[PDB]
């Protein structure tokens, strides 16, 4: 089932419908950028849309394709966006082409926008009742100087990725530095090639024999010290 | 927290809480696989886009102590698997989820699991509630293929019993021989280390495969689309079929 | 004995004049993560399937 | 008018790509 | 842009495969081998000593005695010495 | 070469030829129904088709694809049917979906049918003149409350099914109760999971080994009792 | 007309699937 | 698509003439974009440097 | 006249990845469980084969190597490898 309230679901039995809107946000915090907010339409003021306290900006978008399903491939919908004044450019040269962003996509009927949105004011409002979905940013299939096409994923969605993680090695090491096993906390001491620094901007691990050495936490090595099994 | 990994008892309400302890579960073998660091491909999703609730469902279902062949009483379905090869994600998963006769969606934005466990009626459709597009007839049905209805099946399973080699257990059924031809069909349990187990998957895919073969496409106005989210149980109200008024 | 890390051994049998003995020593990997130890104690070892 | 058509004949030559599939694949085709 | 034309209802058109598997989605069988004789081995046993040369390190989720794979073979002399200083050699 | 007599084919060369109908039997018989008889048209007189001396009722048929063909796949013709007033569901809902039944097309001549068909009299009538052919329902695709249609295909063709059946040793049986291998043809003795059982409305064997000792017939058992041959 | 536009559309999507699969299936491409 | 994470397998004279896997990967790619393994042999690779 | 449908499809052929669009790659040989955990070399081959089925191989460089025997023969041999030294006991 849903989390739909029974307000809204009453509301949708009625054969005189009111106006759907969607709303966008698309959020790049865990990427390293901010959270825009966009919506296909402006209200009857000219103005930007608010919906609960925050606004939303008038811009061209258009998500098709949504499509979920338990067999086959998954879903994978396309989002549209219009590219003009090159201010989408903008972000794809300096956020990587808006990979691993997340998008939210909102629907609230019009009946329950907030009162500034109508001249008269609605007094049915109540910024509670949407349906909410995210969704994963896959690639810029194509963006021109007109628009541009973004290819929708499934967070949970599992491609070219294998099950068990681990993998055997001789002499490199397998997990991160100081992240949880090599359990180093000193000052730096050495960096890419094994020189002897004591900078901490450049203190990162070789993944050697070497490096551990250094480190003096050769007890916690990933590189079982086999090599010679397949000689004999 | 709330289970005991001994005598696989449920007691009083569960919580988000999680207990380390040893168990020999199927459902909670998949959220190990699913969301782990380290190995198990944790670092793309995090603990909270993965529906554990339906897990705890799925849990509860797999203990139901069915009655076994030689007169005892055994859970349903155990994990007892050693997975000793690389091989995509995605297979490993669809692995899993065909031992627990389960199917995975992104319903609700987040990945959750359903079976074939039978429950109420959710929602009833009629002819006043979808649209004929061109053709007048708005319900759309088909049957399933002569070829496809499998009869027989072969099952593979370990067997602890006599030196922990692979076995090869057949069921089928009398009258579906000699209604339909013979359709013989291959299937690897997963973790099977019962013959019970084995015996129990071919007899559901067998029946499952016998009984439900007509399926419908129709559809839905907006006001019912969200409505329902998908992977449910409804009744199709059709009065053109029934020759009747629903 | 369970829990983490355990060790066994049993009595070893030679003399009978002065000798020279091989002893094979080998490690195994068996699986990942926090596991249990064996059903039973240290008959769980299995050399040759006995 | 033109993008319907072409989006009609886009989706149009989906199924049939389908259909063309699985048939080639079934018993003495090329199995795609 | 108003209308959605083409419905294109899809019914046995994913029948076609098999109705179990819209419920389950199956499992994969292994590739036989004609060195292998008949020993049908699955994917979650293995009875034998591996090789742990840039493969990976299994998982154990419950019983059923497995394998391993070996890391360091060797042998050495056994020297004489027990958990004390009871050392006849007569 | 075909059975076609000589008479047919010299008509076919005509440049005026007449009307070709096409009539269908659906033969259920081998799975528990009806012989049912249609054609696609009707005669002058508003009257089912008389041919043969047998009356084919006027009633919705239309086939495509009907072919002959050796290289890649089988031909699977379709077959389409109109259901109104529920006439196809009625005999769907009872005869499982009508697969495994026999579907045979008669092609026929204008010319040669029986005299009551046409107001003067046809004396140019011979009820041996026509081409036969016969497949097999596969599935129905289609029940709609409008139309029906039926996948066709070859009664000899192969597919899903391994030559060598046999699977060398089982714990269980692997021939049928009461046929010509197994052999017993005494009394009931026991049920389907071993119970003594001595009715015969619902005596069945549990394939196994005890059940087989049941009835004393223990030298005809096709299971072979090795078992140990993987684990020693 | 639509339906003998629809079939001929969807003839002609058969008969292009079916080389595309011919065309693809030679030495390299994909390997369809 | 963006692979990080690379296994190549290259033929070792040193120590017995037999296959060895060697890694690379980059800890910024595995910070900004996710983990993405692939595995392709080195064909006529003899160095580990190669 | 015109020439329509062009169909870009510069997007199409990223989708297999950018480093094979310079590189065809390697191919890989597929493992058998028979042959315990070992990968087999596409360029080198250690064991000794049979001089058969499989085609008369290339050397390119260093690589002790195996062969493909055609003709394997044991006799017995002769007492003395030449010249006058003959002697047995
Ligand atoms: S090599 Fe030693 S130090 Fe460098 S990361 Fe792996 S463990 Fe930590
Ligand atoms: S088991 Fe013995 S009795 Fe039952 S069928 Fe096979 S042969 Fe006839």
């Amino acid at each position: 089932m849903q989390d739909i309230r029974q307000e809204t679901l009453n509301e949708c039995t009625r054969a005189e419908q009111s106006a759907s809107v969607v709303l966008w946000e698309i959020d790049l915090t865990e990427v390293g950028g901010e959270r825009y907010f966009f919506c296909n339409e402006q209200n009857e003021k000219g103005e930007p849309v608010t919906w609960q306290g925050r606004q939303y900006q008038p811009y061209p978008i258009q998500g098709s394709g949504f499509e979920l399903n338990g067999k086959g491939t998954s879903t994978r919908p396309t989002l549209t966006v219009s590219n003009l004044y090159g201010m989408v450019t903008g972000m794809a040269e300096d956020m990587q082409s808006l990979v691993g962003g997340t998008v939210v996509r909102r629907k609230v009927y019009a009946r329950f926008l907030d009162a500034v949105n109508f001249v008269n004011g609605n007094s049915y409002a109540d910024p509670e009742q949407e349906v909410i979905s995210r969704w994963r940013i896959e690639q810029c299939s194509e963006l021109s100087a007109v628009s541009a096409s973004f290819v929708l994923s499934t967070p949970t969605e599992t491609d070219g990725a294998v099950f068990p993680g681990r993998i055997m090695l001789a002499n490199t090491c397998t997990w991160t530095y100081r992240g949880d096993e090599c359990g180093y906390s000193g000052p730096a001491v050495a960096d890419e090639y094994d020189q002897p620094t004591s900078d901490i901007t450049k203190d990162k691990c070789s993944k050697c024999l070497s490096g551990c050495k250094f480190r003096n936490n050769v007890g916690n090595f990933g590189g079982f010290l086999s090599i010679n099994k397949l000689s004999q | 927290s709330n289970y005991n990994p001994q005598t696989r008892q449920y007691s009083g309400i569960w919580d988000g809480t999680f207990k380390p302890a040893y168990s020999n579960n199927m459902a909670w073998c998949l959220w190990d696989m699913l969301t782990h660091p380290r190995y198990g491909m944790g670092k793309r999703l995090g603990a909270a886009d993965v529906d554990k609730w339906a897990l705890y469902v799925i849990g509860q279902y797999c203990d139901q102590s069915v009655p076994d062949g030689f007169g005892g009483t055994e859970p349903r379905i155990t994990c007892n698997a050693y997975l000793t090869t690389q091989r995509k994600a995605w297979d490993v998963l669809s692995d899993f989820c065909s031992a627990m006769r389960c199917m995975p969606v992104w319903n609700g934005q987040t990945l959750t699991f359903v079976q074939d466990r039978p429950s109420d009626k959710t929602w009833t459709y009629n002819r006043s509630n979808v649209v004929m597009p061109d053709d007048g007839a708005p319900f759309r049905y088909s049957f399933s293929a002569l070829k496809d209805r499998h009869n027989a099946v072969e099952v593979n399973w370990i067997d602890p019993n006599n030196g922990w080699e692979t076995a090869t257990e057949l069921v089928e059924d009398t009258q579906a021989i000699a209604r339909y031809g013979r359709n013989v069909t291959k299937m690897d349990a997963f973790g099977c280390t019962s013959r019970g187990q084995a015996h129990r998957a071919g007899l559901w895919l067998i029946k499952t495969e016998l009984l439900e073969t007509q399926t419908v496409d129709f559809s839905v106005g907006a006001e019912g689309l969200r409505h329902v989210p998908g992977d449910v149980i409804e009744i199709c109200d059709d009065d053109y079929a029934g020759i009747s008024t629903g | 004995m369970g829990k983490g890390s355990s060790k066994g051994h049993t009595p070893r049998e030679a003399k009978d004049n002065l000798k020279s003995t091989q002893l094979l020593s080998v490690i195994d990997a068996i699986s990942e993560g926090p596991i249990e130890g064996p059903v039973d104690g240290l008959k769980s070892v299995l050399l040759n399937s006995t | 008018i033109g993008p319907a058509a072409l989006k009609a004949v886009y989706d149009m030559a989906r199924k049939g790509a389908r259909d063309e599939i699985q048939t080639q694949m079934r018993d003495g085709g090329l199995f795609s | 842009g108003g209308m959605t034309g083409v419905l294109f209802s899809l019914g046995a058109s994913m029948v076609l495969g098999g109705v179990a598997q819209m419920l389950a989605p199956k499992a994969r069988t292994p590739r036989i081998q004609t060195t292998d004789n008949g020993k049908q081995n699955t994917y979650f046993s293995s009875l034998d000593n591996m090789v742990a040369q840039g493969n990976v390190l299994p998982v154990l989720y419950g019983e059923m005695r497995v394998g391993s794979r070996v890391v360091s073979q060797e042998i050495s002399t056994a020297d004489e010495g027990d958990g004390g200083q009871v050392v006849v050699i007569g």
